[PDB]
């Protein structure tokens, strides 16, 4: 059912070349873009049409074009690891009240931790 | 006394033509410079 809907607008996103990027980090800024390729392949470039200036910064993927390179769209960096992408958890089932008794072991956690994050203006 | 300032007056003038013609060619490189190029290592000079 949801692959009907999107193979309506999959004309201009399929036929047309636009997502076929090559994704590489740059290097040097010149205000000409140094960028390494992941094959060990360096060349120059320049900004796009709905390219802004300040987007592009040191130490960035930046997609481009594999046949006329150019900056297209950035992308976060720090892409390669996948380890980290596991690490984090969501909705642990142990609750606050979980923990047992009176004593300072709580209490103490809770300054240093919840309350900064909590009320920081206290 | 008059044909000695005339030849180096023409000068400037047959200079400035040529230099259009040099202007021309820089406007021949500048489009064949297009940002897309590559990197090369240098072996031997």
């Amino acid at each position: 059912a949801p692959s009907h809907l999107w193979d309506i607008m999959g004309d201009r996103q399929r036929l047309g070349e636009e997502h076929p990027l090559q994704v590489a980090r740059c290097t040097k800024i010149i205000k000409k873009y140094v960028i390494n390729l992941k094959q060990i392949a360096k060349f120059v470039v320049g900004l796009g049409e709905r390219v802004s200036p300040t987007d592009i910064e040191e130490g960035m993927r930046v997609g481009v074009d594999r046949s006329k390179y150019n900056i297209e769209l950035p992308l976060p960096p720090r892409i390669d690891p996948s380890v980290t992408m596991m690490t984090v958890e969501e909705k642990p089932d142990v609750t606050y009240s979980d923990v047992g008794g009176c004593k300072d072991q709580i209490e103490k956690l809770r300054e240093v931790v919840e309350l900064p994050l909590l009320s920081p203006e206290r | 006394i008059r044909i000695f300032r005339s030849e180096l007056q023409r000068l400037s003038h047959e200079n400035n033509v040529m230099l259009e013609k040099i202007k021309d060619n820089k406007e021949k490189i500048k489009n064949n410079r297009q940002l897309p190029y590559l990197v090369a290592n240098v072996v031997e000079v």
